[PDB]
RNA sequence: CAGAGUGUAGCUUAACACAAAGCACCCAACUUACACUUAGGAGAUUUCAACUUAACUUGACCGCUCUGACCA
């Protein structure tokens, strides 16, 4: 074998589920463009109608000479009010939910906007180290399927992954204290893939204590200086 | 001339693509992946061609040959719903489906992770993304049908 | 019968396995701009170049002038990059090259001439004249 | 009474003409020479000298290269140089860029065709 | 209906502005290819010398 | 942490001085799109003391890539 131990990580990542605001530059070009396409565009059939109802209001009030009574029922104006009075009464989601007001860091309602990379505990010589989930390699297995292993090795989640690729998005090195270094086990060699989280969640039973969901902004907070660099190169926060 | 050293230095047509004439679909290898179409699925019409456009300008910075840029037919669905206690299906609006497709080829089974990630973070709100291997009945879904052709291979059926 | 060139073809260095990857010209003024540096440089075979120009002196010639001022260059660069930062900052200044009714002074521009390139211009055009050549041999 | 070199019909640019009007355009400078037929830059204005880039807001645009056209007439006037051949590409010549300097150096004095060669 | 000159001048002011904030997109977005390439060939030349 | 190397914007053995250049890049129009073209936009010498020269020489200095320590 080899002194270096393999050890197989998963960067599972939850894509947003809405849209980033637009920046405040970004508001003035949309105005800009939303403006500019009006003023190149042709009267629809809602303008067209508006032009002639109020052209009929001059033709019945200035002279008496239509000869018809019926016309149209509801008028261009009349119409958008129903359109206004529905759009009111009809709620949106919350773009900003009771997760980030808690700032309950477990749940995946939270930041819906960012991207959210998957975080666990564990612990070495009795020592607590925030490290992504990853698993030992074993033998007839690719280096892939140890990162797909280690979902299945979660507590109680029922979560489906989308893996993208076989090669590694990047590689974490480092040696174990001499207290414990001997020849046979010198260190260990991360190995990182990342997935992409379709569905699923973890259970109830155990949420604080044993996962959370971070961004690379706060990624930070939980990584070692030197576990956090290595991570911050194939994570992005786009 | 043929004897003097200057022989042969006005060729020119070995500097360029044999050009002497549908197109057979070239599968990758083991390394790289064959030729893909990149369907881009929205109701906004503008939505659709401006990612396209992006993911167009996206393979030239990233010298990924595109093949083919084009569109598929728009699709119009009518969009019924039940009137307040009635049981007659009324008509509430018209939605039009456009799709885009941008044809590439040669991509790296390494770099295709990257690619994927970097088109997936930049897609557009209401905008579909969905990559596929480019196959015979994907190209001939783009031509008109033919009922006499159907016909006449009915009688033989 | 075939004679071996005496020195690099034209177009050797073209790699011809990937000519589908290797970027094109795809525009007349890169190819035009490429052809213009590639007919000045020497060639060993016969050129237009070699029965037309010039046969100038292959020694350099020799400068009998005053010497040559000193400046520093550091010191120059930067006042020239705060004048170029105070004229930008002006709105009426952007506002009039945006509307192309922007102009400059031609006799400040020809005092600061005479002052920088004004002497090397001249050298050079009393060398196309051949003052030099007749003058001074 | 001069040759002009005649010829190269089959290529670009033609060589039959005593001097002529070279523009250089590059991505943060523009570049106006006037060049004898056998190669020898006779008077030169661009964006670069200091005493031109003083003046202009941005050495890229429209203005430089009208700019450049009002230096360059004055000094072809002050070197002597009355008539010279002006050899743009179809772009080139349509882009507003190139008629405003054409403009400039004509309302300098310069004329942009020079007259035929007396064989007689 | 025309554009008057304060409306004309606005909008050409902030094109100008939406060519850098474009600029400096596209310096984030092919950084973070890059960030990714090296990475990842790294990490393939160090998983090579571990085990073939 | 230490040691070693490295130093113009993305690239460049561009920078004699007259000068921080050439290309790459970004928006817009044209283009289904790309491309060409036109018309625009943004850029750098890490910093300082030494014929005051000096992007260059040398020192310091800041930054940077490498070898190990360090590490779960």
């Amino acid at each position: 074998g080899s002194p270096w131990r393999l050890l197989g990580a998963l960067c599972l990542q939850r894509p947003p589920v809405v849209s980033k605001p637009l920046t405040p530059l970004q508001e003035e070009m949309a105005s800009l463009l939303q403006q500019i396409e009006i003023e190149r565009s042709l009267y629809s059939d809602h303008e067209l109608r508006a032009l002639d109802e109020n052209q009929r209001l001059a033709k019945k009030k200035a002279d008496l000479h239509d000869e018809e009574d019926e016309q149209d029922i509801l008028l261009a104006q009349d119409l958008e009010d129903m359109w206004e009075q529905k759009f009111l009464q009809f709620k949106l989601g919350a773009r900003i939910t009771e997760a980030d007001e808690k700032n309950d860091r477990t749940s995946l309602n939270r930041k819906l906007d960012r991207n959210l990379v998957l975080l666990v505990r564990e612990k070495f010589g009795d020592q607590d180290v925030w490290i992504l989930p990853q698993a030992e390699w074993q033998p007839g297995e690719t280096l892939r399927g140890t990162a797909e292993r280690t979902l299945a090795t979660l507590s109680e989640n029922n979560m489906e992954a989308k893996f993208l690729g076989n090669a590694p998005c990047g590689h974490y090195t480092f040696k174990f204290p001499q207290a414990m270094r001997t020849e046979s086990n010198l260190g260990a060699k991360v190995f990182f893939f990342k997935a992409l989280l379709l569905t699923g969640d973890f259970s109830q039973a155990g949420n604080k204590g044993h996962h959370v969901w971070v961004t690379k902004d706060e990624l930070g907070d939980y990584l070692k200086p030197k576990y956090l660099a290595q991570v911050r190169r194939f994570v992005s926060d786009l | 001339y043929k004897t003097k050293p200057t022989h042969g230095i006005g060729k020119y047509k070995h500097l360029i693509k044999a050009e002497e004439p549908v197109r057979a679909i070239n599968l990758g290898t083991d390394y790289e992946y064959g030729v893909l179409n990149i369907h881009l699925t929205a109701y906004d019409m503008t939505l659709a061609e401006s990612y396209a456009q992006y993911v167009h300008n996206l393979c030239n910075s990233l010298s990924i040959k595109v093949e083919e840029s084009y569109a598929m037919p728009t699709k119009t669905i009518e969009v019924l719903q039940l009137q307040d206690q009635g049981s007659k299906m009324l008509l509430d609006s018209v939605l039009t489906t456009h799709e885009r497709v941008v044809q590439i080829s040669g991509l790296s089974a390494t770099f295709a992770e990257i690619f994927l990630e970097i088109i997936q973070s930049s897609l557009p709100e209401g905008v579909r993304l969905s990559v596929k291997e480019h196959t015979e009945e994907d190209f001939k879904g783009r031509f008109k049908a033919r009922p006499e052709l159907e016909e006449l291979l009915a009688k033989l059926k | 019968r075939r004679t071996p060139p005496l020195g690099p073809m034209p177009n050797s260095d073209i790699d011809l396995s990937n000519l589908e990857r290797l970027e094109k010209y795809r525009s007349f003024d890169r190819y035009r701009r490429r052809a213009e540096q590639e007919a000045q440089a020497p060639h060993w075979w016969r050129t237009y170049r070699e029965y037309f120009g010039e046969k100038t002196d292959p020694k350099e010639k020799i400068d009998i002038g005053l010497p040559p001022p000193k400046v520093s260059r550091t010191q120059q660069l930067l006042e020239r990059k705060q004048a170029i930062q105070e004229l930008r900052a002006n709105v009426e200044e952007e506002r009039a090259a945006r509307l192309r009714t922007a102009s400059v002074p031609l006799d400040a521009v020809r005092a600061e001439w005479e002052r920088t390139c004004g002497p090397y211009h001249k050298q050079r055009l009393a060398e196309y004249y051949g003052l030099y050549r007749d003058l001074f041999h | 009474v001069a040759r002009k070199e005649r010829g190269w019909r089959t290529v670009f640019p033609s060589r039959e003409f005593w001097h002529r009007l070279r523009v250089i355009r590059t991505q943060h400078h523009v570049e106006a020479l006037v060049e004898h037929q056998n190669g020898k830059v006779v008077v030169s204005a661009s964006t670069r000298e200091w005493a031109i880039k003083k003046h202009l807001y941005s050495t890229r645009n429209v203005v430089a290269c009208e700019s450049i056209g009002r230096v360059l007439a004055q000094r072809c006037l002050e070197a002597g140089i009355n008539f010279m051949v002006y050899q743009p590409t179809p772009w080139e010549a349509a882009s507003d860029s190139m008629k405003r300097l054409q403009s400039a150096m004509t309302e300098g004095g310069v004329v942009l065709r020079e007259p035929q060669r007396i064989y007689e | 209906v025309e554009l008057t000159f304060e409306e004309t001048e606005r909008r050409a002011l902030l094109l100008k502005k939406w060519s850098l904030y474009k600029q400096q997109e596209r310096k984030m977005e092919r950084d973070t290819i890059r960030a990714m390439l090296e990475a990842q060939q790294e990490a393939l030349e160090e998983l090579q010398l571990e085990s073939p």
